[PDB]
């Protein structure tokens, strides 16, 4: 089955230039249409260009032109893009798509894509800390535990809680930017009988800065 | 009948003699391969290049050849359709 | 260069409802149009292809009609799953373009959060920080104003609000409101207070704690 496979996400500096990979598998490589297409923080999808792997052939959409250049390597079945002179502008995510013709005309698999920061920030780890409610105890139904991760830049982070086990009753925030600083926070909801007896703990990683932690929410009282 | 050969590609072309033509494309190619569907309607066959339409060949009567191409999104047909001329025009239609 | 727009840019609808999407093109392009569905943090998928056939998997729920310069998507029995931003292209000519998007929201009726509110963690003291954090969970509509209160006093800086998307299973949203001031500060007060201001009450919902 029709895979294309692309990286989660990059860090650039500005100015500095960028090489994103999609690699083909599923299908004839060398005789297919290979598409790129960025898509900015809810602003939409814009078109870049298409490229016949057979003959490295392009078309370009004009506003494109001079920043990015399509290019492949038929021996790996790989499709690349080269964003050159990174502004502000470029971060995005970046998707690779196949275009079937024939009696479609449409671009019916798509990859993952690639999330791309332009940023002179520099990569730091972020600091975990529990959120166990205040003094005292005796409540209802259900009560709620938090987890709170501030400080950190190399966006992407994941979270979870009991490595997976729990996740229902679960709300995990979207992280915000604040003095190229992220924040992000998550919320669990277990009942009054099951906590602090069955102990409960989120783990947080984060890729960039090879960070592994395990938060154990204990009593305050 | 009649068959052009250029590169893996070949291109039939046959008159059943009772005043009917009907004409045959194949490509031996694994990759860029042409492929072409014929519309006996309007005398036109459609080439394509890996499934995508690149130009069309009306084979008229008037025992005349034309050819036109379509834009680069591969949708529809471009400029105005000219003549072939010789068998050297001809054999670049097929490229 | 063809310009594409959608009707309505944003829409809600009752589960088992028929709703309709439209979209209009600059100029003539006669049956070249595709129409996408992307749920929230997800990558694009086909729907329909050509302007009116459905792509291989898609519940025939779904169907479009149109050419020339207009089309329409119908999504009839609207199921939880549908929760997404559609969008149309056109493959008329080159540059390819999309159309700015449908936003789809399942109506439901009015709940009022469930506030929880956090003191400073032991260890954030620690380092000199001090975060007050009140999580709004499970509420509907989305529209929700939180204020932060320092003994009485309202506080405006360093205040971060964070939203999620609409819930499949319910059709709520929770949000989450964290409160961020040095250890200093902290502990030159003792009452911190989270008042939120919902449709579903005239007087606010309020939580508050002090220092025992």
């Amino acid at each position: 089955q029709v895979q294309l496979q692309q990286p989660g996400s990059v860090l650039v500096r500005p100015g500095a230039s960028v090489k994103l990979s999609c690699k083909a598998s599923g299908f004839t490589f060398t005789s297919s249409w290979m598409h790129w297409a960025k898509q900015r923080p809810g602003q939409g999808l814009e078109w870049i260009g298409e490229i016949h792997p057979n003959s490295g052939n392009t078309h370009y959409n004009e506003k494109f032109k001079g920043k990015a250049t399509l290019t492949v390597d038929t021996s790996s079945s790989t499709a690349y893009v080269d964003l050159s002179s990174l502004t502000s502008e470029d971060s995005a995510v970046y998707y690779c798509a196949r275009m079937r013709y024939g009696d479609y005309y449409a671009m019916d698999n798509w990859g993952q894509g690639t999330s791309v920061t332009v940023s002179s920030a520099k990569t730091t780890a972020p600091p975990v800390y529990p959120l166990a409610p205040v003094c005292g105890d005796t409540t209802g139904s259900s009560v709620t535990l938090g987890c709170l991760v501030k400080g950190y830049f190399p966006e992407s982070v994941t979270l979870l809680w009991n490595s997976g086990s729990l996740s229902s009753g679960v709300h995990t925030f979207p992280a915000v930017l604040q003095s190229d600083l992220y924040t992000l926070s998550s919320s669990v909801t277990v009942t009054s009988s099951t906590w602090p007896s069955q102990s409960i703990t989120c783990n947080v990683a984060h890729p960039a800065s090879s960070t592994k932690v395990d938060k154990k929410i204990e009593p305050r009282g | 009948t009649v068959e052009i050969k250029e590169g893996t590609v070949t291109l039939k072309r046959e008159i059943e003699k009772d005043g009917k033509v009907k004409v045959f494309l194949n490509d031996t190619a694994g990759s860029n391969k042409k492929t072409g569907k014929w519309e006996d309607s309007t005398s036109t066959l459609t080439i394509s290049a890996d499934s995508k339409k690149t130009k069309d060949l009306v084979f008229l009567t008037d025992g005349t050849i034309t050819v036109q191409q379509y834009n680069t999104a591969g949708t529809s047909l471009e400029g105005s359709a000219s003549e072939i001329k010789n068998l050297s025009e001809l054999k670049n239609a097929l490229k | 260069d063809i310009q594409m727009n959608q009707s309505p840019s944003s829409l809600s609808a009752s589960l088992g409802d028929t709703i309709t999407i439209t979209c209009h093109a600059s100029q003539n392009i006669n049956v070249w149009l595709n129409w996408f569905q992307q749920k929230p943090g997800s990558i694009p998928k086909l729907l329909i292809y050509m302007a009116s056939n459905l792509h291989t998997g898609v519940p025939s729920r779904f169907s479009g009609s149109g050419s020339g310069t207009g089309f329409t998507l119908t999504i009839s029995s609207l199921q939880p799953e549908d929760i997404a931003t559609y969008y149309c292209q056109q493959g008329q000519s080159f540059p390819l373009t999309f159309g700015g998007g449908t936003k789809l929201e399942i109506k439901r009726a009015d709940a009022a959060p469930t506030v929880s509110i956090f003191p400073p963690s032991s260890e954030q003291l620690t380092s000199g920080g001090a975060s007050v954090v009140c999580f709004l969970n499970n509420f509907y509509p989305k529209d929700i104003n939180v204020k932060w209160k320092i003994d009485g006093s309202e506080r405006q800086n360093g205040v971060l609000n964070s939203w999620t998307d609409q819930d499949s299973k319910d059709s709520t949203y929770s949000m989450s409101s964290t409160l961020t001031l040095t250890k200093d500060e902290y502990e030159r007060h003792n009452s911190y207070t989270c008042e939120a201001t919902h449709k579903t009450s005239t007087s606010p919902i309020v939580k508050s704690f002090n220092r025992n």
